[PDB]
């Protein structure tokens, strides 16, 4: 997946040292951590520990990745039935030998990282002098009614972010009252999760979509 | 273990105030252990509980005990930045130079994350600055590999008095 490569970037630039878990569509959870590991460790030198709730403490397999330039990401995939929201979720990465290298306590609805949404259209307004958009939540992810959306406005090449507009959760339209007339419009839009019940980071932008305003009247 | 002893343990992990101390009101065994050794005080200073750590220690929780790794509270919180309670753990008599299977201190930890405010404290409390780890790594040696020469300046002033 080359945006999960994206995504883990941009959780790494937020706190490298760190061992980082995100979300994508609340029924998976993985957590990775960038080290700078020589030629003889690989992924048996470790063990990724985890417990639920009120399940038994069980291990994660680990997988062995290159990223950058001399280093080696390591990362657990959680097990789909083990992904349950609104508990803790207690984390251990421990050294094969017994050595203590991480020890973390999250809630999976407190890392979500979306993806983009889909299927962003743009058409003028019932009434005069106004352009609706209109789109769709990134595909296959639950709770649609807590996603929260920003809309970008730009403008023609070399300028642009003329207006950054909040859109409210569960809503997937917007209204646009004050925009000058024939002249090219670029429109994007990305989403997060909600807080208090929920938490994270804005997802990627989506696809734009352009438009031409008629004249003003 | 005890079913008193065990939910305290998940009462802390969770952040669960009031079900903490009405649990040891029932008489719960505030030194429990999970199958890491680690007691609620662990778990209370790792998800940085500044009210649930400071009661655990009122009740009587063992400042010094370490899981099965070799940490200590004082570690997770050194680690984590929680300086409020690093400062209540050392107030209830906490063994700043206390190591782990990997012979780093809890000056180790933090400053290998950059705690510079944590560093001091410690460093006040005699905390060893030529204690090195199971890697031969001082604590100095660390802020080089990071490269912090705010801490790195920090630690040379201290290694000379």
């Amino acid at each position: 997946d080359p945006k999960f490569e994206s995504k883990a970037a941009l959780l790494a630039a937020r706190g490298p040292e760190e061992l980082l878990c995100f979300t994508e569509r609340l029924e998976d959870l993985v957590c990775f951590w960038e080290e700078a590991a020589s030629a003889g460790v690989g992924p048996g030198q470790y063990s990724f520990s985890y417990q639920l709730e009120d399940e038994p403490w069980k291990l994660c397999r680990l997988h062995q990745a290159p990223t950058a330039r001399g280093a080696v990401r390591f990362w657990c995939s959680l097990p789909t039935a083990d992904t349950s929201s609104f508990v803790p979720l207690e984390l251990r990465v421990t050294a094969a030998s017994g050595a203590p290298r991480y020890h973390r306590v999250i809630h999976i609805n407190e890392v979500v990282l979306l993806d983009a949404p889909v299927g962003l259209v743009a058409r003028l307004a019932d009434e005069s002098g106004h352009v609706v958009l209109r789109w769709l939540p990134p595909p296959e992810t639950p709770m649609t009614s807590h996603i929260r959306y920003e809309v970008d406005v730009s403008a023609g090449q070399g300028a642009g972010s003329v207006q950054r507009v909040e859109i409210l959760e569960g809503r997937t339209e917007c209204v646009l009252s004050n925009l000058r007339g024939r002249t090219r419009y670029t429109f994007a839009v990305r989403a997060r999760m909600a807080e208090p019940s929920f938490g994270g980071f804005w997802s990627a932008w989506s696809e734009p979509v352009s438009l031409l305003t008629p004249s003003d009247l | 273990g005890s079913d008193l002893g065990k939910k305290l343990l998940k009462a802390a992990r969770a952040g669960q105030d009031v079900e903490v101390r009405i649990l040891m009101a029932n008489g719960a065994d505030v030194n429990a252990t999970d199958i890491w050794g680690a007691t609620p005080l662990h778990l209370a200073a790792l998800i940085g509980r500044l009210e649930i750590v400071e009661v655990l220690l009122k009740n009587g929780a063992d400042v010094n005990a370490s899981d099965i790794t070799g940490t200590t509270p004082l570690h997770l919180a050194a680690t984590k930045g929680h300086l409020e309670i690093v400062e209540a753990l050392l107030k209830y008599g906490a063994d700043v130079n206390a190591s782990d299977l990997n012979g780093a201190t809890p000056l180790h930890l933090a400053a290998r994350r950059g705690h510079l405010e944590i560093v001091e404290v410690l460093l006040k409390h005699g905390a060893d600055v030529n204690a090195q780890d199971k890697f031969g790594k001082t604590a100095f040696d660390i802020s080089i590999d990071i490269g912090n020469g705010d801490l790195a300046e920090i630690l040379q002033a201290a290694a000379l008095e």
